[PDB]
């Protein structure tokens, strides 16, 4: 018939787990670290001991507890010698701090281990095991997104220093056979692969897949109250203008200060002329009591229909000397706010649900290690909602052409290799198309593939960017 | 081989894992909260 949509058609990308083969079994010697922690002693200890002694690896038992700084563990690691393997078992069969889900002991502990190893002048890959952190298909169910945050931060660390990371395997919870049948085929596999997910038959790896744009005719009802967090906040104001040009008598453009932050005259004039009196905000979002107040502020008729969590709590993502508590306090608003909205809208009927994440979480660019845990948590929450039957979306977005706060020297660095920019006008129709075809976690970013390859490959071999022929340049 | 089939019968297991991924199926829009939506399946597994 016609397309005329080549830009958005080439703008779409996915993440999928193609089946993978095996590497090379090894019969080698070396002091293998196990990081047994304090309460992690389980059948995994016996399995690892037996397997490593069969492979000849010297299982180096170690006991670790809550954050111990980043020096003493390095000092005790200097007293054993060269460690040829580390099996991070810290995240298995562990609950989560529901009060502060972003603040987990596992991420801080493993970051301290990474820093100590860096100070330990060893340079051994740190292999980590997860339990249902990722799904190779919607038929599976994910029970935690903090493990996804660990995945993202580990990928960021891998992109930071090649010699320290390597190994992010996934094992189903309460399983023995998946580890038993592969073992050295993955932990000592010669073939370069890191996003391993052991499951039943074989293994899988995260891979980039360009999506398609089948024709559709549905469209979400433009009217109805819509919650848009972050207030004006640049991108948020542009989305508000887009909604006004679509037509909505009432919405909710929540900011931390709402009208007291900016207020503006042009924004309210547009919202009134194109639409009608649209409530802005009365309080913040990071507090559950604030969510209760916002719920109490809801009137009658034209009820809530969509939620666009465009949080503006992003400050920085540079690793340097990170701490888990620092990441938690830097990303309080988006995680706690998203959790509050999820729990407060369990029974309420909604038309759309957009977490509105960002890019640099699929690959984890350097200097953006703080946004990745939040993006992973949003993606996990969206997956939980979709598997539970409730609508959700986990769009990941790049840098806007008119983004005043989200475009600077780092945007110039991305411009000099890879993405140049993207006009926000096309973002509206891209979002409409994504919402049309029941999408969950779509990727909308344009990439100059040759520059991206020459800036990304460098010294780390990776098969993640291999399944797309347009990236052969 | 038939011998492997007999072994499986003897140990008494099942071969239900999930939908494949090599055939290039969409695998995403195959399900929805509404079961009456066109192009939606119901089975989340099976032996393939």
């Amino acid at each position: 018939r016609s397309t005329e949509v080549d830009e958005v058609s080439a703008l779409r990308y996915r993440i999928e787990w193609r089946p993978t083969g095996a590497g090379e079994p090894a019969r080698l010697d070396g002091t293998w670290l196990v990081a047994k922690y304090a309460g992690t002693a389980d059948e995994t200890s016996t399995a690892a001991r037996e397997a490593l002694e069969s492979a000849g690896a010297r299982v180096r038992e170690l006991v670790v507890d809550a954050r111990c700084g980043r020096d003493e563990l390095a000092e005790r690691l200097r007293s054993v010698g060269e460690v040829a393997g580390v099996l991070s078992l810290l995240a298995v069969d562990e609950a989560e701090p529901e009060e502060a889900p972003l603040a987990l002991a596992s991420l801080a502990d493993t970051l301290s281990l990474v820093q100590a190893m860096v100070s330990a002048e060893l340079g051994c890959p740190l292999w980590t095991v997860t339990e249902s952190a990722v799904a190779t298909g919607p038929f599976e169910r994910v029970r935690n997104a903090a493990h996804g945050a660990l995945w993202g931060v580990g990928r960021v660390i891998a992109l930071e220093n090649p010699a320290v990371w390597g190994g992010l395997v996934d094992v189903p919870a309460g399983s023995v056979a998946e580890l038993a049948r592969h073992l050295a085929a993955v932990v000592s596999g010669g073939a370069g692969e890191d996003q391993l997910a052991l499951r039943a038959d074989g293994v899988y790896g995260r891979r980039w897949v360009r999506a398609a744009a089948p024709a559709t005719d549905d469209e979400w009802k433009p009217t109805g109250t819509v919650l848009v967090t972050g207030g004006t906040g640049g991108v948020g104001g542009q989305i508000a203008r887009w909604l006004a040009r679509r037509g909505a008598p009432h919405l909710l453009l929540v900011s931390r200060s709402g009208p007291d932050a900016d207020g503006a005259g042009e924004l309210v004039a547009e919202l009134e002329a194109l639409g009608a009196r649209t409530t802005v905000a009365a309080c913040d979002v990071t507090d559950r009591e604030s969510v209760r107040e916002l719920l109490g502020g809801i009137g009658d008729d034209v009820p809530l229909s969509a939620v666009f969590h465009a949080a503006a709590t992003l400050d920085d993502g540079t690793v340097d000397t990170l701490t888990g508590e620092r990441i938690e306090r830097a990303s309080r608003a988006k995680v706690l706010g998203a959790r509050n909205l999820h729990e407060l809208t369990r029974e309420l009927d909604l038309t759309a649900f957009v977490l509105f994440s960002s890019f640099a979480s699929a690959f984890g660019a350097p200097g953006l290690g703080g946004y990745a845990p939040g993006n992973a948590y949003l993606d996990g929450l969206a997956q939980q909602r979709r598997s539970d039957g409730l609508p959700a979306t986990a769009v990941a977005w790049g840098t806007w052409a008119g983004s005043g706060m989200a475009e600077g020297p780092v945007a110039d660095r991305f411009r000099r290799h890879g993405v140049i920019e993207m006009p926000p006008e096309t973002a509206c129709r891209a979002l409409q198309n994504a919402l049309d075809r029941a999408e969950v976690c779509p990727i909308v970013i344009d990439v100059r593939w040759d520059r991206f390859l020459l800036a990304y490959t460098a010294q780390r071999p990776t098969r993640l960017f291999d399944e797309i022929d347009d990236a052969r340049r | 081989t038939p011998e492997e089939f007999w072994e499986l019968l003897s140990e008494g297991r099942d071969a239900v894992a999930g939908l494949p991924t090599d055939r290039g199926w969409d695998l995403d829009s195959l399900f929805h909260p509404d079961p009456t939506r066109s192009g939606t399946a119901h089975q989340r597994g099976g032996g393939f």
